[PDB]
């Protein structure tokens, strides 16, 4: 509450990887880029591909043909 | 422009003609069934053809012996007797 507290940093290390010394990068893993780029491409192609694809199917075609036919 | 206005017609170009697909499907079925009937007919052929010996390659002696029946060792006994005159 009023007191600020203790434990300056949360306990434990994320992914058990020890933090590198200041001023140095994380030294990305040899597969890190090839698999992260794969994930990025998959996410984007699913996001823009499954939605920009035409909504052609048998549900919508049957919907249109049922609306047009029920009137008679 | 923006992303979707281009991804839309990109996907539309990527997709194919369904009329061509249906025509090719019905065609392929037609010629595949015709060829199936042809192979079924072909498997019905017996190993030994009806003619067999009638074939010219399977005689090899009706046109070889006549030109040999004049050599010594194959003549009818009544050939050398009256050949002198
Ligand atoms: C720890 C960080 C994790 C970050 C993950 C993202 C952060 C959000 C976390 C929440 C979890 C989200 C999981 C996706 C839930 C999607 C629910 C809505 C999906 C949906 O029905 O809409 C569809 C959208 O397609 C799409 O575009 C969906 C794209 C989803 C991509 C997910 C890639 C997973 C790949 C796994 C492969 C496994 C293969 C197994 C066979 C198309 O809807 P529509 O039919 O109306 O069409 C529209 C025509 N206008």
């Amino acid at each position: 509450w009023a007191t600020p507290g203790h434990e300056e940093r949360p306990k434990g290390y994320f992914m058990n990887r020890t933090p590198p010394a200041p001023g140095q990068s994380r030294k990305w893993e040899d597969w890190e880029l090839p698999c992260y780029i794969t994930s990025f491409l998959t996410i984007v192609i699913l996001g823009v591909g499954l939605n920009a694809k035409p909504d052609l199917s048998i549900e919508t075609w049957a919907h249109q043909k049922a609306l047009e036919r029920l009137e008679m | 422009g923006f992303i979707m206005e281009f991804a839309e017609n990109l996907v539309l170009r990527l997709m194919e003609n369904p009329e061509e697909r249906d025509r090719k499907a019905r065609e392929h079925i037609y010629e595949m069934h015709e060829r199936c009937k042809k192979i079924k007919e072909m498997w019905a052929l017996p190993i030994r053809p009806y003619g067999f010996w009638t074939f010219e390659r399977h005689n090899a002696q009706l046109r070889w012996d006549p030109q040999i029946s004049q050599v010594a060792g194959r003549r009818d006994p009544y050939d050398d007797l009256l050949e002198d005159n």
